[PDB]
């Protein structure tokens, strides 16, 4: 009994939980009319930390819709899992996204929000219990970066102690399909700091390499893409819903990994992945695992960890398998790489195991880890915002808005103490 | 769902709008009728049975453009009140086309606009197309812009209209009306497309292989752009695009708006076999100063925005590729105050192709408006003209006897040399 | 080589073996082609295509794989032009030995023949003494021997075994079956190329078949 | 458990390489697609030397795949043992051989040497115990006579305990198939001095040589030629692979018959070779195989032995047979001919003996020896050099990839002193 609420906001956030609750309920095994249709009773215990029961035994699931313009919500509808959501929980509004932050927070948000959080508030206080916020939204956007963290500020308001996890796509560094991205960023950044427990950073061009490098996909769609974010979000929670050798939810996960209540900035990796051919000749097993969770082209984060040091890192085990092995591998890893770790925090690398594993993989694995690489990431963006702020036009757009312009100011400064924070952390 | 109107002003708005409408209803599926043999409510209304109509206003002072409409075969689809014929033409006359014989019928037509967007619960902006050298296009252009700016305030209003030629010209008193509206329009557009048929000539004879073109096949041509970029509202895509969000990148300032169009593949039958034609080669042909439908050498200037949309079989792994080839190209530039400058829209809806046509049936398709510093070199083609003609008196007693204060001809004159120190500031760098 | 071997064997010096001129001038430019895919428990090899070339100027087998989008599979010539030897007869391999619907094994492993170029049917009609797989007149007679055996009508065959009043390959075989006599595959569409009206030979018409049948 | 790394690179390391995987997959009774199916339990006790497993019960071997053009891998692909070679292991540039040595060791050597090693450290950590690598190339050619001894040098970097014996082609000196080969060799004979503990010379002459006395053959083809090269692959680690009487293992060749650190290039050879039409005729014992091993034709490089003389010889013999029959013919042939062997070491013959011979051999034997001979085939080299080094205008092409030509001097300086290294010990 430890429900979490799921929210979406905005295009890519519909897409990627659209993806998302296709796999769960696979591994759940719900038919798409919402009745259960699976094959084992271990799928029926902790059904209740993500679906909803109804009077006909027809299972819907604690989702929540955000959007500016309706047309991602009709593409929701006539997707194969469309009828499971709930129907009032579709909340849109009538105007363009506009692509602008300001906009979005303040013209727009103000008469969305008080509609939403009642939405939220029939779901949040419908269960036993309540662990924790699920939200799934863009930075590089306006309607995700500005609406998402707007509700993001309210919902700690009412409800300080749960876990506020986020999962966020980050611009692109070489090429990015939005111009204003480095003012709606930084304008994010500066919110998602203070009010988010746990935030969990991906890049789409890391997304494109590894599904050329590994998977051999000549066209990889959105819906690769999509998929493969997919895995990491069924994983994480995973310890909740099926038993284990050591269960770890995401209080221990946050527990464990932020030392600080600033430096919390995670990077996420996923293993196993093989091409469709090449799989025969694999001996999948844990040692094999642990190459891939460590090996630098795995991680979905376009932050090389070699030019960073870590903090801390914790690795999860799906499978029937040897706890030896698992626990072997995370001192002979920790102690072959001692140069990318601090010295003043020693047992970096968290483990722990569950029973049961996904479909058609016989065991896998997830990796979250906590690194100074993203001082790359956030120089990236630092750079292009002021080239941004020097040309004073473009927030022209945001101060028709309402938008005064020492927030520009006030959103990089705390971000560039952000910064210095991983750099002094280093020492 | 969302609505966007189309007004359409002159002889060349008019043309346009013939074009326009025949691919929509092609695209749709909508006979000539209004019967069918979606996203029909973004550009049509549903009379209560099976007929469609649309959201389009014509409009001129002279009633021959408007009358081969109301007598053709697409006279059925076409509401009597959405034509509009005035009595006389403005003879290529500003003052006439704004004074004396504009405001004899701008609260009629603004009426039935108005009343037009009483339907429209989701409208989202206009669209207007003009004829800079023609007098309707510029006169009646500038005041209908005027009052529905105050009319409806913070609601988009696009503009595609046709630029004068360099050389090609048809009308002596063309450089007195384009300052003219110059004037008028900078303020109160939201965003204006530039395009000359001088561009459209050459690239409808050189890519696309017809010795003769007329008039009706540019029409096409620009039917073609305007599908595209409200295609992105109208289908299902992966990559949504909308007006606030073109209006948010494409322009960096107030008055800088101004972008200019390209599109490809534009190709004959014969050569469609010999080439694959996938994402790589589209985007490639788009840079090239040849395909510009604005008769003017990026080369001579920078880039500050371009916007990319993509129709049909593409894949958003392949479009990331071919943009960051494009990054590598020496032979373009940017100006390092904006290292992004690049959105992109993808749409699986492919082009339709029309009966007697000039494209073959791609099955992919692309579109690029992108801002550039290069049109200040048409700025000053046209200021030199004027002045000239202005140095000399040549044509003053015209407008006056219409109306016009000679006052207006200097202040025109100044705004477009403060608009040229514009482009210049804004090219230079720190 | 085993040539050289036999060289060896024959003569105190081992002259070198001569090579079948008359067979390597006039059948150089003759190649026959074949689809084929892997008889093999792994579900990814099974889904792999295959082309097989064999040539007759020298009696050598050739695979190669065609490159498969979206497939993760490194493809391209999956064997070099080779001289294998069967391991069913113990001999070379030979044209007669490449039939459709025969299981082939080629580098001890199990390839199944399923589709053949136009060349290579073509000439192996035209050859039937070499190609008794495509002897049609032969096939004819066994057909119409068994028919009289049997004493069963061939339109209430016709009327029993077809799909939409049309015989397939699987028809086709049925009907034979249902006689008491094999079809092979290969003899099946050697049929249907010969008598079927359309142009592409996948079906029989009624009075087709029962030319073929009379 | 002394698991072995197999590495080809080029276009003749990789043709050899090929027929190696061959005659191991039949020794062992691995099927072409990886299956077992063989005859005996004693080939399954020590395949990990050479294997792998996978988990659908294939066997995957040691191999890597180096080359700078795809040309040589698609025939790879197209090989009877084909599909063996694990998809990955196949690493390839997009560039022209060259032919050159500068153009391979610098300009595509760097790209490809970072890629090849990582995908070497998979191999090389995924098993109980690593003793030595195995480099198939040639001198005389760009791609493997640069880019091999490139990774040769990081190699020993890395793992410096173990044994980098490599097998090497030696240009012809009556007719070769490249003009600039001398330039070529003389490069790389000064990474392969330092860096290799052992290096065996072949001679594509005495190949043919051999093939046209004993085999008889009037068309051979490369693929007898390197099936010739093939048996003395296997009968070198064949003490690793399977019981004996003596084991010798290379780090036991390698004390033996090396006893200065320069002093280690290798000549080879192979017993029993007979007509394959008088094989019926012939009275196979021990002695008549001692009859061909010291044998100056059945030497596979041309270097005739007479004209120097010995420092150290060894032999393997396979097969169940007399120990006091192979130990006393050695004493008889280091007696009979003391006029070819140094007299300050004495016993200057060492044996070993295989319990199982190859199939279809009742039993065979494997010579590798050490003698002064080879300052035959160092001068042909070096007397070339100097007339070519006169002209100094073939330089330019090495002079453009950024090959200064004090290297071209340094290189026939550290040849020079070799050739007078083997002089001074013959005294
Ligand atoms: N590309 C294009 N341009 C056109 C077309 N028809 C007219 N034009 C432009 O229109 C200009 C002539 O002015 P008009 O077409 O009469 O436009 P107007 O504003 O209505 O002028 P008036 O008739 O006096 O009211 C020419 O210079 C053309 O550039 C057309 O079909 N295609
Ligand atoms: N990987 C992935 N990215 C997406 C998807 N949809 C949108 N995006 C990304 O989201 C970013 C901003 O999209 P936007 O329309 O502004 O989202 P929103 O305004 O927050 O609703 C773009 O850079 C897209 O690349 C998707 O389905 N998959
Ligand atoms: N014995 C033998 N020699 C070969 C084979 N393939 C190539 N060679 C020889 O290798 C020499 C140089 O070839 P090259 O392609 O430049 O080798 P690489 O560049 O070092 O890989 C030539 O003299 C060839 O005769 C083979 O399969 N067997
Ligand atoms: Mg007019």
């Amino acid at each position: 009994v430890r429900e979490i609420v799921h929210i979406q906001a905005g295009q890519c956030g519909n897409q990627i939980g659209a993806k998302f609750w296709e796999v769960i309920s696979d591994e759940h095994g719900i038919d798409p009319t919402g009745s259960y249709h699976g094959d084992s009773d271990l799928q029926l215990e902790r059904i209740n930390v993500y679906y909803n029961e109804a009077t006909g035994g027809k299972y819907v699931p604690r989702a929540i819709l955000v959007d500016l313009e309706p047309g991602t919500m009709d593409s929701v509808r006539a997707g194969q899992f469309g009828q499971l959501f709930r129907p009032d929980n579709f909340v849109f509004g009538q105007s363009g996204a506009g692509n602008n932050w300001a906009k979005g927070y303040y013209t727009e948000g103000q008469e969305l929000c008080e509609s939403i959080l009642d939405v939220i508030r029939k779901e949040a206080e419908s269960c036993d219990c309540l662990q924790g916020f699920q939200l799934v939204h863009s930075l590089g956007g306006g309607t995700g970066a500005g609406l998402g963290t707007l509700l993001l500020n309210k919902l700690r308001e009412e409800y300080p102690d749960r876990i506020l996890s986020t999962y966020s796509i980050v611009p692109s560094p070489k090429v990015s399909d939005t111009v204003v991205e480095p003012y709606n960023c930084t304008l994010s950044v500066h919110q998602l700091v203070e009010s988010a427990d746990e935030v969990f950073c991906i890049d789409n061009e890391a997304l494109y390499d590894i599904c050329f490098r590994t998977l051999k996909l000549t066209t990889p769609t959105y819906g690769d893409l999509n998929h493969l974010v997919s895995m990491v979000m069924s994983g994480t929670t995973c310890a909740l819903r099926f038993p284990g050798q050591l269960n770890s939810d995401l209080r221990k996960l946050a527990v464990n990994l932020v030392p600080f209540p600033r430096l919390h900035f995670f990077i996420v990796g996923f293993a196993p992945l093989t091409s469709r051919g090449s799989q025969q000749y694999r001996a999948l097993t844990v040692p094999e695992l642990t190459s891939q969770l460590f090996d630098n082209k795995n991680m979905m984060a376009a932050c090389d960890p070699r030019r960073g040091v870590y903090l801390t890192a914790s690795a999860h085990f799906r499978g029937r398998m040897s706890s030896k092995e698992v626990d072997e591998q995370m001192l002979n890893i920790q102690a072959r790489n001692t140069s990318y770790f601090v010295e003043w925090i020693p047992s970096n690398v968290k483990s722990a195991i569950c029973d049961i594993p996904p479909r058609g993989l016989k065991m896998a694995a997830t990796f979250i880890g906590n690194t100074t690489a993203f001082r790359e990431l956030f120089t990236r963006v630092d750079s292009q915002f002021q080239k941004m702020y020097a040309r004073r036009a473009f927030i022209h757009w945001y101060v028709n808005e309402g938008l005064e312009t020492v927030e520009f100011d006030e959103a990089r400064s705390n971000m560039t103490d952000l910064i210095q924070e991983y750099e002094m952390y280093e020492t | 769902m969302r609505e966007v109107i189309s007004i359409h002003v002159g002889q060349a708005g008019v043309q346009i709008g013939n074009g326009c409408w025949e691919l929509y209803c092609l695209e749709h599926g909508i006979q000539p009728d209004g019967q069918l043999p979606d996203a029909f409510n973004t550009f049509f209304s549903e009379t209560g049975a099976g007929k469609h109509v649309p959201r389009a206003v014509f409009v001129d002072l002279e009633p021959t453009v408007v009358d081969e409409v109301r007598t053709g075969t697409y006279r059925q689809l076409f509401h009597p009140e959405q034509l509009i014929s005035g009595k006389e033409d403005a003879a290529n006359n500003y003052a006439r086309g704004h004074y004396t014989v504009g405001k004899e019928i701008i609260d009629l037509t603004l009426d039935r606009i108005r009343k037009l967007a009483d339907q429209c619960t989701g409208l989202q902006g206009f669209l207007i197309f003009h004829s800079f050298g023609g007098g309707t296009g510029a006169g009646f252009g500038s005041l209908l812009l005027e009052r529905l700016s105050v009319d409806y305030g913070k609601k988009s209003k696009l503009e595609f209209t046709v630029y004068p030629s360099p050389q090609v010209s048809t009308a002596i008193v063309e450089p007195y009306n384009s300052i003219l509206a110059t004037h008028s329009m900078i303020d109160h557009s939201d965003c204006a497309f530039m395009v000359d048929n001088e561009a459209l000539y050459d690239l409808c004879r050189r890519a696309l292989d017809i010795e003769r073109p007329t008039y009706t096949n540019l029409n096409r041509l620009i039917g073609q752009v305007v599908s595209s970029l409200t295609a992105s509202l109208r289908f299902d895509g992966a990559l949504n695009v909308d007006f606030t969000e073109f209006q948010t990148n494409l322009v960096p300032y107030a008055r800088i708006h101004f972008p200019i169009c390209s599109y490809a593949p534009v190709i004959s039958a014969e050569k469609a076999y010999h080439e694959q034609l996938s994402v790589a080669e589209i985007t490639n042909s788009l840079f090239e100063p040849a395909n510009m439908m604005v008769k003017c050498d990026p080369r001579h200037g920078k880039y500050m925005a371009c916007t990319l949309l993509y129709r049909g079989d593409v894949v958003p792994k392949d479009v990331s590729a071919a943009v960051a080839t494009i990054k590598t190209k020496r032979t373009i530039q940017f100006v390092d105050w904006c290292p992004t400058g690049f959105k992109m829209g993808i749409n699986y809806q492919p082009p339709t192709v029309v009966p007697g046509g000039d494209l073959a049936k791609v099955q992919r398709a692309v579109c690029m408006l992108a801002n550039t510093t290069a049109i200040a070199e048409a700025w000053s083609r046209l200021d030199h003209k004027f002045d000239l003609m202005y140095a000399k008196r040549a044509f003053v007693h015209w407008y006056v006897g219409e109306g016009m204060e000679e006052a207006e001809f200097p202040e025109a004159r100044e705004d477009l040399a403060l608009l040229e120190k514009d482009y210049d500031e804004v090219a230079a760098e720190s | 080589s085993d040539e050289d071997t036999l060289r060896s064997c024959i003569s105190l010096h081992p002259k070198p073996a001569p090579k079948d001129q008359v067979k390597l001038l006039k059948h150089s430019n003759d190649i026959l082609r074949f689809k084929c895919h892997m008889v093999t428990r792994n579900s990814v090899d099974a889904s792999r295509s295959f082309i097989l070339t064999y040539f007759m100027a020298d009696d050598t087998i050739q695979v190669f794989e065609p490159p498969a989008r979206n497939s993760g599979i490194i493809a391209g010539k999956w064997l070099q032009r080779t001289k294998l030897t069967n391991p069913d007869t113990g001999k070379p391999f030979q044209a007669s030995d490449f039939e459709i619907g025969k299981v082939l094994t080629i580098n001890c492993s199990k390839f199944q023949l399923d589709e053949a170029t136009e060349y290579a049917l073509s000439f192996m009609e035209a050859d039937p003494d070499s190609f008794p797989q495509a002897d049609l007149n032969r096939i004819v007679t066994d057909f119409r021997a068994g028919l009289k055996q049997s004493g069963k009508d061939a339109t209430d065959l016709f009327k029993k075994f077809a799909s939409n009043n049309k015989i397939d390959v699987k028809g086709l075989q049925s009907i034979f079956e249902a006689i008491g006599l094999s079809i092979n595959v290969h003899e099946a569409i050697t049929i249907f190329r010969r008598y079927s009206t359309e142009s592409k030979p996948t079906s029989l018409n009624i009075r087709d078949y029962l030319s073929f049948a009379q």
